């Protein structure tokens, strides 16, 4: 099964999907390959839940029925830099303006 | 002329609704005219009797949107199942269908688009143009 | 392989170069990144949902559902669908 993701870091966001037997760590390396960090520099989460490297998405909390084309789950991703890791940030998207008439 | 053909040789049919919305069947008859028939809540289905070559497209019932029937747009009868879906609509389209769903058509006027967005949303979906629009092909 | 959408207010989406190439207007911008001075993110976080919706559902015959759209955000989406031909 597929499952549709949006991995989301800072002002960053990747829009990918994945199976949903795949794990964590495979996840990493695609988004090795997409921001050229190897899995080592990175952290994936679920809402503010770390994420371990060798459980599936599905374990995870992505599955067919939470992660759909027209309404992805959301991965959070976080770096290191030198040592330590920074803290997850991930910036909000603007806000609408309020509604005309209804 | 897309009309049915008066074979006169029964076939039975099953409607399956396999979307949202209440959809309306329509029947084109002998001389060309679409026929209404008894919408189908969504998810619903139904047993018909029609017959063969006649013609069938379906519709939103509330709105006029078109709908897919086993992946197409018309379906004729052979010796039946009939899958009525959603297409996927243009995001343009389904824009213009949000806001015509949320708008009396008297104030697209007062909204604050280009002219051209404006009359977009007057050009509501319609079977009689769909019908020029499928004459041609 | 990917193309990154930038929005209005500078968020950044990474998207399959097919997915984006579902817009008329992003397949001629392209052909590395594009920047969108005049759509903000609330916006173009849908867009692209659209691109990976439409990706995922045409050609099939297994029930599409609805492509959600919240009233809020209905009036921008309309004009950026509207320019990127989608
Ligand atoms: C002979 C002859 C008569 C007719 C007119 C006719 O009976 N038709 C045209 C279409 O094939 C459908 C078919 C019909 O109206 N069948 C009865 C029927 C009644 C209710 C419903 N629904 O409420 O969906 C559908 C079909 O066509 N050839």
């Amino acid at each position: 099964m597929d499952v549709f993701l949006m991995i989301r870091r800072h002002k960053t966001t990747i829009f990918t999907d994945a199976k949903e037997s795949s794990t964590v760590f495979e996840l990493k390396r695609i988004v090795e390959g997409i921001l050229k960090r190897p899995p080592d520099e990175q952290r994936l989460y679920k809402d503010d839940q770390l994420l371990d490297d060798g459980k599936t998405l599905g374990e995870c909390g992505f599955t067919s029925q939470t992660a759909r084309p027209q309404a992805p789950a959301t991965v959070g991703l976080a770096f290191r830099a030198d040592d330590t890791f920074e803290a997850l940030c991930i910036e909000p998207f603007s806000s609408p303006p309020e509604l005309p008439d209804v | 002329v897309l009309r049915s053909v008066n074979s006169r040789e029964p076939s039975q049919v099953i409607f399956c609704n396999r979307s949202p919305r209440v959809v309306l069947p329509v029947w084109l008859n002998f001389d060309g005219e679409p026929q209404p028939y008894p919408t189908l809540p969504p998810g619903t289905g139904r047993r018909i009797h029609s017959y063969r070559g006649h013609l069938w497209l379906f519709r939103d019932a509330g709105t006029h949107d078109g709908l897919l029937v086993n992946q197409t747009e018309l379906f004729v009868p052979s010796l039946i199942f009939a899958n009525i879906t959603l297409p996927v609509y243009t995001l343009k389209e389904r824009c213009l269908q949000v806001v015509r769903s949320l708008v009396k058509p008297e104030n697209y006027r007062r909204l604050d688009i280009v002219r051209s967005l404006y009359e977009d949303l007057e050009d509501h979906p319609n079977v009689q143009k769909d019908l020029e629009r499928l004459t041609q092909e | 392989m990917y193309v990154k959408l930038i929005s209005s207010d500078g968020h950044e989406f990474i998207v399959k170069r097919e997915h984006a190439l579902t817009s008329g207007t992003i397949k001629a911008m392209l052909s590395n990144e594009v920047n969108f001075r005049e759509i903000p993110s609330h916006v173009l976080s849908k867009v692209c949902m659209y691109f990976t919706y439409k990706v995922r559902y045409t050609n099939s015959s297994t029930e599409i559902p609805e492509f959600p759209i919240a009233p809020e955000i209905a009036l921008e989406l309309l004009m950026a669908a509207n320019f990127l031909d989608c």
